[PDB]
């Protein structure tokens, strides 16, 4: 939305009331831990491929 | 005699253009299996 602050060199704007806002912030920390095997993934139950 | 006796002879011609007998099924032991051309290794 277009706004225009009414600026002049003798006028100020002071709040007379307030509000208390509780906002939410979501942050990732860790991810899934995985582990791999060579022979079970690549060949798998194969002696000559191992 | 033997050389003059009639003999029943079967002549079997083979056309070389194209099987194995199935073995016992083994469970709970890791074997290399053939199943109708599907080859693998497992329990
Ligand atoms: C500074 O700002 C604060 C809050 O922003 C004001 O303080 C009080 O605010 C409350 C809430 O507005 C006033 O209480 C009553 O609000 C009712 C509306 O309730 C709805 O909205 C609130 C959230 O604002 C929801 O929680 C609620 O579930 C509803 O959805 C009005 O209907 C009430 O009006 C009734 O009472 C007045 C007398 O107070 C009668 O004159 C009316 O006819 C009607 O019967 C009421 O307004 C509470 O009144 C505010 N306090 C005061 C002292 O006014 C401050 O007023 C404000 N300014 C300053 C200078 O601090």
């Amino acid at each position: 939305a277009e706004n225009s602050v009414a600026y002049s060199n003798n006028s100020i704007a002071i709040p007379t009331n307030f509000t208390i806002s509780v906002t939410t912030e979501i942050l990732p920390v860790s991810m899934t831990k995985t582990s791999v095997d060579c022979t079970m993934y690549i060949c798998g139950d194969s002696t000559e491929c191992s | 005699g033997v050389g003059h006796q009639p003999y029943r002879v079967v002549v079997l011609s083979f056309e070389l253009l194209h099987p194995k007998k199935s073995t016992n099924l083994v469970k709970n032991k890791c074997v290399n299996f053939n199943f109708n051309g599907l080859k693998g290794t497992g329990v």
